[PDB]
């Protein structure tokens, strides 16, 4: 996790009348407040692909270029379809469910 | 087509090395075409 | 005829979860995918003339 402070908000500063002056009451209310957090943490996509000794021997090309690129490339689409509308549950949440939240 | 590999060939023919040596089989013995003499004839 | 290899389209990899971590599931599923052909030919064209 990744835990960040978020500087709390705004809190007015009273407006003390005539009688106050010259009194404790002159300094007026106090403003107080309290840092909140917000946190991050990762989630995971992993995909496999496996090539037998045999594919590799039964074609004419190697086959496994293939392979590692669809990987790579697996990965990327995955956050990808995720990043949009990810549900959530064991999954990135995504923009568009991020909105339909807020 | 092998397709146990998750990243199969497209069709058999890339399996394959079409090779092109012509083979052929014992093929029948010609025996009497030529034992016999010739004749060479210049006129009908 | 040229048949040349097309590449197969994207494929997509699982979100794992917290649960999956230390198990087989931890690895995603498979991305499986295939190449497919595409095959060109020729169709002939001809014209006579005489004089």
């Amino acid at each position: 996790i990744l835990t960040m402070l978020v500087e709390p908000d705004a809190g007015k500063a009273t407006w003390v009348a005539a009688s106050t002056y010259g009194t404790d009451t002159t300094t007026g209310e106090e403003v107080k407040g309290a840092l909140k957090e917000i946190h991050f943490s990762t989630y995971k996509l992993a995909a496999k692909s496996f090539i037998t000794d045999e594919t590799e021997e039964d074609a004419i090309f190697s086959l496994l270029p293939l392979l590692r690129k669809r990987l790579i490339e697996a990965h990327a689409v995955s956050i990808e379809e995720a990043f949009m509308t990810g549900d959530g549950s064991g999954k990135p949440k995504g923009l568009l469910t991020l909105a339909s939240e807020d | 087509v092998n397709q146990s590999s998750s990243v199969e060939v497209s069709s058999e023919s890339y399996e394959t090395i079409f090779s092109q040596r012509i083979i052929r089989d014992l093929q029948k013995e010609l025996v009497v075409g030529a034992l016999f003499e010739e004749l060479p004839m210049s006129s009908k």
